[PDB]
């Protein structure tokens, strides 16, 4: 069901008390996103603590740390809220998110770049669903992760090779390439972009 | 569209106008619907693809600009469709404090 | 007095649009 269960009712208590926590000191909702938590509770605590606005504040902060894992965690927070929260501040900062993916793009390796760019690939959707404004840029920078990841497919030799399918059809659904890979989930990163604007 | 300013204009300037002005409105959507159903989102200040600050339900303007939209909505299947979140909120109101000026809908 | 090097490198990635830098 995943809604209707005991489960649903202790999550919305728990959401209930951390409403309260931060709101009685909005640096501790700081430090719990500084330190993260699994992003499977993301929509979970987006949709259930109305506190989270406060969280595009310091975005921006998160976003600058060195951390790979605090950038991810801070990309896909940011496109939860934007999906819940749509105001102006948060397109600014889905535009600042977009900037800062396509300028690491070229700061990561190849391992870095699967790495960070598995993670925060689907929360580009998010993005576009919240902000058509941003399907520019954002198709632009997916257009140039794809050409960089069949550059970087193209250096090795491959036992898929993705370059030469070239024509397939949605392939809807193991242990691969990570190049491979990370052109898959480009292709379907895109595909949930346009069946989300035509459908 | 020029009938909506003189008439908030004639809002700002005469407070005991408010009244006939409301009921004046009330009139006019229950006749031009069609002519309404454009000049709603040219009215209802809604952002395409942005959650718009929630107006001030004490402001006569707004409120006199929901009378018409919803006079007009009576007639217009249309209408309910182009509503913002706020807007049902707000209709869920005046239709119980304003009876005699919003009609029923069938949201 | 220059060659104590008392100085702090650039810990910052210049951020491109397609001021804001991470840092290192």
């Amino acid at each position: 069901d995943n809604l209707l269960c005991n489960l649903r009712e202790v999550q919305c208590l728990i959401c209930c008390l951390l409403h309260q926590m931060y709101i009685a000191d909005p640096n501790i909702a700081k430090l719990v996103h500084f330190q993260g938590y699994p992003c499977e509770l993301l929509p979970l605590t987006v949709a259930g603590i109305p506190s989270m606005h406060i969280c595009l504040d310091f975005i921006p902060e998160l976003i600058a740390q060195p951390e790979l894992e605090k950038q991810i965690f801070a990309i896909q927070l940011l496109s939860h809220l934007c999906i819940q929260y749509a105001l102006p501040k948060s397109l600014s900062v889905a535009r600042l998110a977009v900037n800062v993916m396509g300028t690491l793009l070229t700061v990561l390796t190849q391992a870095k770049r699967y790495a960070f760019f598995m993670p925060t690939l689907p929360s580009l959707v998010s993005f576009c669903r919240a902000f058509p404004p941003l399907y520019e840029d954002i198709m632009s920078l997916l257009i140039q992760i794809g050409q960089v990841c069949a550059s970087d497919v193209a250096t090795q030799t491959r036992d898929i090779d993705p370059i030469i399918t070239r024509l397939q059809q949605i392939k809807e659904k193991g242990s691969m390439d990570p190049d491979v890979q990370l052109c898959h989930c480009i292709e379907r990163t895109v595909i949930e972009i346009i069946n989300m604007s035509v459908s | 569209h020029l009938a909506l300013v003189e008439l908030l204009k004639n809002l700002t300037k005469y407070p005991t106008d408010r009244d006939s002005i409301w009921k004046c409105l009330k009139f006019l959507g229950s006749r031009h619907p069609t002519l309404v159903l454009p000049l709603v989102p040219e009215l209802l200040s809604t952002h395409p693809f942005f959650d718009t600050a929630e107006p001030d339900m004490d402001d006569p303007a707004y409120i006199a600009v929901l009378v018409l939209i919803f006079n007009a909505a009576k007639t217009c299947p249309t209408m309910p469709a182009l509503f913002s979140d706020h807007t049902f909120r707000h209709y869920a109101y005046l239709r119980d404090s304003l009876s005699h000026l919003v009609p029923a809908l069938r949201l | 007095g220059s060659v104590g090097k008392k100085v702090v490198q650039e810990t910052g990635i210049k951020v491109r649009s397609r001021g804001f830098q991470v840092a290192l």
